[PDB]
């Protein structure tokens, strides 16, 4: 296991239906930003 | 009192347009690259 930070993304029943990771991809790590799995066109700035 | 005679008068005049577009972040400004820092700097919130 490893030091993460991940962002959990229930359902309507309770349950941790989907997640994402925030080092995986540069993308995962903008919907880890974003806050959100709906990234639209354009450019984010999400670290350094 | 009708003129005789005319002049063409070039006369600048100065407008800005546009600022630097500076960006800022927190986690390298707030904290000094520790980790201590980071973790009070995500217990406050989502200022960042």
């Amino acid at each position: 296991l490893q030091p993460r930070t991940f962002l959990l993304k229930y359902n309507e029943n309770g349950t941790i239906t989907d997640a994402v990771d925030c080092a995986l991809d540069p993308l995962s790590e903008t919907k880890c930003t974003l806050k959100s799995f709906t990234v639209e066109k354009g450019i984010y700035q999400t670290s350094n | 009192a009708i003129p005789t005679n005319f002049t063409i008068s070039v006369t600048t005049e100065i407008l800005p347009v546009s600022m630097t577009k500076t960006s800022v972040d927190c986690t390298m400004y707030i904290c000094g690259d520790s980790t201590e820092c980071s973790n009070l700097l995500l217990q406050y919130g989502s200022f960042c």
